[PDB]
């Protein structure tokens, strides 16, 4: 079915350095744009950056235009995150979730992966 | 009123050559640059649509490239078969302005 | 960027009840506030795409509502099974801030 | 100050099939979005090139909005870059695309209980399309009706009792275009 | 197969006026723009215009914008120029030429129209 | 069962309002098209174009997109037709045919008795 | 605009052997299921009634001796058995495209 898994969590040292994946399976891959956002425990999410597969033009969230920069692997329908320059304040979950196979609307996000907790 | 200035317009060449023919605009088309072939008999059709080589349904030889304002269209392998005036036109603004034309011809 | 506000980030009513959780906005999104849901342990699900349409799956307890900036989710008749965290989202303009967060526990 | 018509080619009577698609031109009229905007109806609003938030504040020379009804599964391949048959046979948007794909779901007008064979699609062609090209050469494709040859058209059958994936989605596919001279329709 | 089917060489006395003609036919004419050209001997193709044969309004050029005029005719699949105000200098292959989409280049041409301004 | 008349034959001067009705009755009118046809002095049958009764809205024919326009009372149980502008050449028997259900009609199941137009001062 | 072209367009039948009447099409309105055109009769002062639709299948309640054939541009409708009430124009129909057309309409005759 529509299955978004991720790599488990991640434990970092600041001033450092990962490239968390996020594997799509069960859909046509190139139609969707793969969206990711964060989440900090027990607070609100805010977005990261979206990822357009066939083309590779992504956008981002101001906060995020330094840190983090989205790629695409169209051979194993897989979106990658790579994050540079960490510090203690940007670990949390990430998510990469696809929208509703049947809304279209741009924001709506129908379709989660697990969840990468990264520290 | 962007003017194409096809700087050269006469090519010498042979068969079996790879020959490369160059367009210079004033601004920056931002990439909407064609590149057509006028037979002598009049038959001009497009050989690439957008300029990184997007070429429609011509062989698979002519493959241009380029970048900014000055692009350049290319022939790899040559034959007395492309022998033509080969335009370059610009798609940005209004009203279009085609190229010269490099006449190829054998030495 | 809009950003959205949420009633109380702590909500405890009783079990059977009704809650009634309203989501302010800063600037006019037309229609397009969404709803999710997410209990502890687990990535949300999305409840209510535009403003009332809810998602082919989800029990009908939740009715959503609301025009111009405040908007309001509300459930039927609660269970044990929907007490959960309840996040705002907007998608009009694309910094699509979700709300702060509200969670329910029963008193 | 003419506010132009979104009129008679969004809420029209009947949408043209996938294979001929239908286009208008509109221009020299001030083009009111707000009754696109403010709707729960669409299903997808999907604006490239461009953001949503902006397109009453901009100006074009021309629009080209290409009604046509094709199958709610088959949604997605309106969009730059996809493969298909809606995308392939039927229906090819270019890659450099701005404009704002819009198709909601009308199930109570495209279908009838015993079926709708009334919408129909290209299946069967040699190459596929070229961006904005449309055919209506209903010649029998090879690849007198019989074996290795059979028509190129398909119809759609439409009974209420589908499911989602197998209902009329009329989709409608505004095209801006962005050329540098006299900015016809504005906001 | 697609073809812009074009008149044949025509000549004409300095004062008089000329309509040539380009009757597309194999395409949906009525959907895309009609753009006429004129290359004189011994130098590049000129733009002189445009027509939509859809609902008929141009795109005209600044040189020729008083002698030329374009008009289509929707049930027979063609499309019109009406050189007016003669003279020797309007001896040229004119050419007509369209295509589906307009950013992507000029897809079909007609073969050539020679007018020829003599006594 | 399935029964339609429309109104009395009608003479008409060119150029002048003309509303030939068609009241339907024996079958629920919300899931059926009525559409319109068109015979002129022993002429072949042309389709005028028609209405669609849950949506409110019609298809006409390109070259009738001028002169005719279509009305629905729903409650009444009637679609109307409209002739206005209309030239010397158009003056015909006006079936008011029946369809199927919107936008899925092929065949013209059951029509109506005729109303035989004449334009004349 | 697809238009129908009937011949012969005035038919001469004896009262028992066979007829056959064709309406043919500028294109080919056929899909690999359904044929589209469908047939009608029109007696004087009478309003047609579907004789035959999708070119093969009957409707229900007609005197059952139309049969007709057809697939792509041509079609054929046929009437075995003839006697009085078989004195009409056979019309012609496609349901291809939104501007629907009738054919011109061959009138059937007895001896
Ligand atoms: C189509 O017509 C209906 C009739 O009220 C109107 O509500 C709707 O807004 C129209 N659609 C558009 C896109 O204007």
């Amino acid at each position: 079915e529509i299955q978004l898994q991720q790599s488990g969590p991640e434990l970092v040292a600041p001033g450092a350095s990962v490239k968390v994946s996020c594997k799509a399976s069960g859909y046509a891959f190139t139609s969707y744009n793969m969206y990711w956002v964060r989440q900090s425990h027990g607070k609100s999410l805010e977005w990261i950056g979206y990822i357009v597969p066939y083309n590779g033009g992504t956008t981002y969230n101001q906060e995020f235009k330094g840190k983090a920069t989205l790629t695409v692997d169209k051979s194993s329908n897989t979106a990658y995150i790579h994050l540079n320059s960490l510090t203690s304040e940007d670990s949390a979950v990430y998510y990469c979730a696809k929208e509703g196979t049947y809304y279209g609307y741009d924001g709506v996000l129908a379709d989660w992966g697990q969840g990468t907790l990264v520290t | 009123d962007i003017q194409m200035t096809q700087t050269t317009s006469s090519l010498s060449a042979s068969l079996g050559d790879r020959v490369t023919i160059s367009c210079r605009a004033s601004q920056d088309i931002s990439n909407y640059l064609n590149w057509y072939q006028q037979k002598p008999d009049g038959t001009v059709k497009l050989l690439i649509y957008y300029t990184s080589r997007l070429h429609s349904g011509v062989p698979s030889r002519f493959s241009g490239s380029g970048s900014g304002t000055d692009y350049s269209l290319t022939i790899s392998n040559l034959e007395q078969e492309d022998i033509a005036t080969y335009f370059c036109q610009q798609g940005t603004t209004l009203p279009y302005t085609f190229g010269g034309g490099t006449k190829l011809e054998i030495k | 960027d809009i950003q959205m506000t949420q009633s109380s980030s702590y909500l405890s009513v009783s079990l059977g009840g009704r809650v009634t959780i309203t989501c302010k906005a800063s600037d006019h999104i037309n229609n397009w506030l969404a709803w999710y849901q997410q209990k502890p342990g687990n990535a949300p699900r999305l409840l209510i795409s535009g403003v009332t349409n809810l998602e082919t799956g989800v029990p009908s307890r939740f009715s959503g509502s609301g025009s111009g900036k405040n908007f309001t989710l509300s459930i039927a008749s609660l269970q044990t099974e929907d007490v959960a965290t309840y996040y705002c989202q907007q998608y009009w303009s694309f910094p699509w801030t979700f709300g702060g967060g509200t969670k329910l526990e029963i008193r | 100050t003419n506010l132009c018509p979104f009129g008679e080619v969004f809420n029209a009577t009947r949408f043209a099939s996938v294979y001929a698609w239908n286009r208008k031109r509109i221009s020299n009229c001030v083009a009111d979005y707000s009754v696109l905007y403010n709707s729960a109806s669409f299903s997808t609003f999907k604006c490239y090139g461009v953001s949503p938030t902006k397109l009453n504040d901009l100006c074009f020379t021309n629009v080209y909005a290409d009604s046509f009804v094709i199958r709610g599964d088959e949604v997605r391949q309106i969009a730059p870059g996809q493969t298909g048959k809606i995308a392939d046979y039927n229906y090819k948007l270019p890659d450099d695309f701005t404009g704002c794909v819009i198709a909601w779901n009308s199930n109570n007008l495209d279908s009838k209980v015993g079926g709708n064979y009334n919408y129909l699609y290209r299946l069967f062609r040699k190459s596929n399309l070229k961006p904005f090209e449309r055919d209506i050469s209903t010649e029998i494709y090879q690849a007198v009706e019989g074996f290795n040859c059979y028509f190129p058209l398909q119809s759609y059958g439409f009974q209420p009792t589908n499911g989602v994936g197998y209902q009329p989605y009329r989709v409608v596919v505004l095209s801006f275009e962005l050329l540098h001279a006299p900015a016809t329709v504005c906001g | 197969q697609v073809q812009l089917q074009q008149s044949g060489a025509e000549l004409a006395r300095p004062g008089a006026s000329v309509k040539l003609s380009c009757k597309a036919s194999g395409y949906t004419f009525t959907f895309y723009w009609m753009q006429w050209l004129k290359q004189r001997p011994g130098q590049g193709l000129e733009w002189i215009g445009a027509i939509y044969p859809g609902d008929g309004d141009t795109r005209y050029t600044q040189r020729f914008k008083d002698k030329a005029t374009l008009t289509a005719d929707k049930s027979s699949s063609t499309a019109y120029i009406q050189l007016s105000s003669l003279a020797s200098e309007d001896s040229a292959v004119y050419y007509c030429a369209g295509g589906e989409y307009d950013n992507y280049g000029f897809d079909y041409w007609g073969q050539g129209t020679t007018l020829t301004v003599s006594s | 069962e399935v029964q339609l008349q429309q109104s009395g034959p009608e003479l008409v001067k060119p150029g002048a309002s003309v509303k030939i009705s068609c009241k339907t009755s024996g079958y629920t009118f919300t899931e059926y098209t009525l559409h319109w046809v068109k015979q002129s002095h022993g002429k072949s049958l042309e389709w005028i174009g028609g209405f669609d009764p849950n949506f409110g809205g019609a298809t006409y024919n390109l070259k009738f997109e001028d002169k005719a326009t279509l009305t629905v009372d729903k409650s009444s149980n009637t679609a109307y037709m409209e002739l206005r502008s209309l030239t010397s050449e158009d003056s015909a028997v006006f079936y008011c045919a029946r369809g199927d259900y919107g936008t899925s009609y092929a065949y013209f199941d059951f029509w109506g008795q005729g109303t035989t137009l004449t334009v004349s001062s | 605009d697809i238009v129908l072209t009937q011949s012969p367009a005035s038919l001469a039948v004896s009262l028992g052997q066979r007829a056959a009447i064709s309406c043919r099409a500028s294109q080919s309105v056929s899909t690999s299921s359904h044929n589209y055109v469908h047939w009608y009769q029109q007696r004087p002062g009478q309003p047609p009634k579907l004789l035959i639709k999708y070119a093969s299948n009957l409707e229900c309640g007609v005197p059952a001796r139309f049969s007709g054939s057809g697939s792509g541009t041509d079609f054929t409708l046929n009437i075995h058995p003839v006697e009085e009430e078989d004195s009409a124009a056979y019309y012609c129909q496609h349901s291809w495209e939104i501007p629907y057309t009738f054919g011109g309409g061959t009138k059937l005759e007895i001896k």
